[PDB]
């Protein structure tokens, strides 16, 4: 059980679409952006993530078609944003 | 490993209890009967001995050093 | 004199002769208890030191040391871990001696005068 | 949390680091006076024979 960490100012939450290869994901982030999200530090092979998973991400403000991923969620702080619900509820992920 | 939060407490705030000081407290004790002999106002305490003054809050008495032991009413 | 004051206040220092205030002084006094009273007259509103004689009228020899301040000085209220005061105020209105501790022959002459009056 | 800002963020450890002021100091000769006070220093004023020279040790 660990404390689930929001967004602050210009990070934002995504959900992966489909993962691409060499550390590379095409990301729906929730304004509308299918994003391109690189896999980044601390998230390189120490936790794993996969198709359709809730995610957070830094934008670069210098380009916005590339963004890097920073933090995932494990389908339950997923539960819990979207009961809080800073994130659209027009979408449906369940297992 | 443990994952410890900041407490949150469901209460204001108990304060220490702050001794309430009186300034020339120990004369309002006693009475000066002009210029002579002098009277105590407050009663004295038979258990500890002379000197020691009761205390009245209401309909009794009560004393300070075997205060316990002591709480006659008036 | 100065001399026999500060040797009794020394006396009852080293055991526990002063009541050091004026509660303490008047619970003394009131028991048979304060052997020594020694107050000052620069007191506002002059009523302590009135209430104090007549703790003595009932034990009785008082003394009339002025300089309050320098009166809890001398008392031996001050720390006084240096050669000079380390304190910056430091005094006492009263101060009882209870316990006459060791003697000394000049302050026992200086207090057999100031019973005579 | 994980990361305290944006992370992709340019001149960040630039942006964030202390301002520590310039010690002022007595003027350092230079020139000729320079190669005389390092001269003096090693070899007619040999602090640490032992071992190397070891200039610029560090205090420990
Ligand atoms: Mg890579
Ligand atoms: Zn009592």
């Amino acid at each position: 059980k660990r404390e689930l960490i929001y967004k602050e100012e210009g990070q934002e939450y995504a959900q992966i679409t489909k993962m691409l290869g060499n550390g590379r994901v095409e990301a729906s982030c929730f304004d509308g952006n299918k994003r391109m999200a690189h896999i980044r530090g601390k998230l390189r092979k120490k936790v794993w993530m996969g198709q359709g998973d809730i995610i957070l991400v830094s934008l670069r403000d210098f380009q916005d078609d590339q963004c890097d991923v920073v933090h995932k969620y494990n389908l339950d702080e997923a539960r819990t944003l979207k009961n809080q619900g800073e994130l659209p509820e027009n979408a449906k992920i369940n297992e | 490993g443990k994952k410890r939060k900041k407490k949150v407490y469901t209460t204001p705030k108990k304060i220490r209890h702050k001794h309430k000081k009186v300034k020339l407290a120990v004369l309002n004790y006693y009475k000066v009967d002009d210029e002579g002999k002098v009277a105590k106002l407050r009663k004295e305490c038979p258990n500890c001995g002379p000197g020691i003054f009761l205390a009245n809050h209401g309909d009794r008495f009560y004393c300070g050093k075997c205060h316990s032991t002591f709480a006659t009413q008036k | 004199i100065e001399d026999a004051l500060k040797v009794v206040l020394r006396t009852s220092l080293v055991h526990d002769g002063l009541a050091r205030g004026l509660r303490e002084s008047a619970k003394a006094l009131t028991r048979g208890e304060g052997q020594l009273a020694v107050l000052v007259e620069s007191v506002t509103e002059e009523a302590i030191s009135k209430l104090v004689q007549g703790l003595a009228t009932e034990n009785v020899p008082l003394i009339k040391v002025a300089d309050a301040k320098q009166l809890g000085e001398w008392a031996g209220l001050g720390k006084i871990d240096r050669d000079g005061n380390a304190r910056k105020v430091v005094g006492a209105s009263v101060v009882v001696v209870k316990n006459w501790g060791a003697d000394t022959q000049e302050r026992e002459i200086l207090l057999e005068h100031f019973s005579q009056q | 949390g994980k990361v305290h800002g944006s992370l992709a963020r340019a001149g960040k450890v630039k942006s964030q680091t202390p301002k520590v002021e310039k010690q002022e100091k007595p003027k350092q000769p230079k020139g000729r006076a320079y190669k005389r006070l390092l001269y003096t220093r090693r070899f007619v004023n040999v602090t640490l024979t032992n071992g190397k020279r070891k200039m610029n040790p560090s205090p420990s």
